[PDB]
């Protein structure tokens, strides 16, 4: 009942700001629609987001996050972040 | 951004004067009637109009325009109007004295392609929808177009798509949302 | 999404 | 001279490094072998794009890399960025696409790809020029299969006869 941990960085993208977290799971997107639907950079506020595969969770639970979201959730594996950034 | 761009010339016709622009999209026509309705070129008379596939808009958004409306809206890609006209003239001259068969083949092929193009405006499959919803409760839809590869899929206004493709929308959710 | 209003 | 410009992105693939350019046109392949022949995966790959050029018929499409494009000053590079995120968008979706959606996606891409190959096929010769190749051939106005007459184009004689001689002989029927 503590912190979540990053097992791997799967993808990267510039997406609608706020289009991260739980509403980003494949099942959330399929049920409630994609929160990043039709985004276009420089046509609206965008962000750099990373597709995260979580430790202990199959890929269907993967979510898009920002360095900021990872930080305020206190996830372990932030080193993964540093490496990926290059 | 900031001006529309001519991507391709899909057709040509002589229609009623002023029957151009937004009101000529297939959905405008389906919802409010064709501003070129009952145009018997035979006593009217019309003007040369061109059906335009716009850059960044799906074929469902194609509109009829004249050299004049194009210029008036400062669209980009005007050079394409010149090439189209020249190619058109070349085609006419080369089909001047052509066997009935040559005319036969030509009219056939033109219908095959004309039909093909019409399918570009028909949603073959909804692939996804948006999280956000219009004030009227419509989410936008990611459409797969008949006759075009997946690289041509595009997000479309929910209200618009529902007016003609409610089935595709229904099937989309049925295969489990 | 945009339409030819 | 001066510059070529990108019209459409017909496809992309991972292919042998250096397997781009003029030597990758169907008639180049047909006449001198395919530079990407037997590409293995035992060898360094490279993302390549199948380009349709403005002012040239599909018969002239070639594979290119983001690099060969910029090393030629090609116009329309902006389109490359759209095609890219577009492609990744469909690759991400593909990772979780239901089995029946994948099937649909596959059948549709089959059709699509076949249609595209037709564009490189002469469906009928509409006319020819008087000037003749530095000995040998006159040029031909070709009506391409799958494409409307507005896309007819003049093509080098010989280059056409090397494959569509039948269509050329047929054409000759003033009598």
């Amino acid at each position: 009942e503590e912190f979540e941990t990053i097992e791997r960085f799967m993808d990267c993208r510039i997406g609608r700001k706020g289009a991260t977290g739980a509403t980003t799971t494949i099942y959330a997107v399929e049920a409630d629609g994609d929160p990043n639907a039709g985004f276009e950079k420089n046509k609206e506020p965008g962000e750099i987001q990373y597709l995260i595969k979580w430790k202990g969770w199959s890929h269907i639970h993967n979510t898009w996050e920002t360095e900021e979201t990872l930080k305020q959730q206190n996830v372990r594996g932030m080193k993964k972040l540093d490496n990926y950034k290059k | 951004e900031e001006f529309e761009t001519i991507e391709r010339f899909m057709d040509c016709r002589i229609g009623r004067k002023g029957a151009t622009g937004a009101t000529t999209t297939i959905y405008a026509v389906e919802a409010d009637g064709d501003p070129n309705a009952g145009f018997e070129k035979n006593k009217e008379p019309g003007e040369i109009q061109y059906l335009i596939k716009w850059k960044g808009w799906s074929h469902i958004h194609n509109t009829w325009e004249t050299e004049e409306t194009l210029k008036q809206q400062n669209v980009r890609g005007m050079k394409k109007l010149d090439n189209y006209k020249k190619k058109d003239q070349e085609t006419k001259r080369w089909l001047k004295n052509a066997s009935p068969e040559d005319v036969e083949y030509y009219n056939c092929q033109q219908e095959l392609t004309d039909d093909l193009h019409k399918q570009y405006q028909i949603v073959g499959r909804i692939i996804a929808h948006s999280n956000q919803k219009s004030a009227a409760g419509y989410p936008d839809y990611y459409c797969k177009w008949q006759g075009l590869p997946y690289s041509e899929c595009s997000w479309e206004d929910g209200a618009l798509i529902s007016k003609k493709f409610q089935a595709c929308i229904d099937e989309y959710f049925s295969r489990k949302k | 999404a945009r339409t030819k209003q």
